[PDB]
């Protein structure tokens, strides 16, 4: 089961991460059962 | 969830996945009834020696 755990915080810090503390609520499971070692972001791209 | 105890309504703020929520044994406290969405309280039966 791959679980994705969730939370959006409103922060203004300019670079790293806060000095705080902020649990993350699990959103789903999937039930997928799948063989993973690799994974990769997702971004766009920006033509004017 | 077999168990025997009164029902009661609750103010406990079960967050949208919490459903069965446990105290310090491990025996459920407060349950969120299916077909409904709503938080119930578990106390046991009123007990105690004669
Ligand atoms: C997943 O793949 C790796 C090879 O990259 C292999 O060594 C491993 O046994 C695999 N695991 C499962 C659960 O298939
Ligand atoms: C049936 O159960 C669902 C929860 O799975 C609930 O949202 C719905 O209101 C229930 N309907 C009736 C008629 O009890």
């Amino acid at each position: 089961y791959f679980k994705i755990y969730s939370k959006h915080t409103p922060i203004n810090l300019v670079r790293d991460l806060p000095q705080g503390f902020s649990a993350l609520e699990p959103l789903v499971d999937l039930p997928i059962g799948i063989n993973i070692t690799r994974f990769q972001t997702l971004l766009a791209l920006h033509r004017s | 969830l077999t168990g025997t105890g009164v029902l009661t309504e609750s103010n406990k703020k079960f967050l949208p996945f919490q459903q069965f929520g446990r105290d310090i044994a491990d025996t459920t406290d407060a349950v969120r009834d299916p077909q409904t969405l709503e938080i119930l309280d578990i106390t046991p039966c009123s007990f105690g020696g004669v």
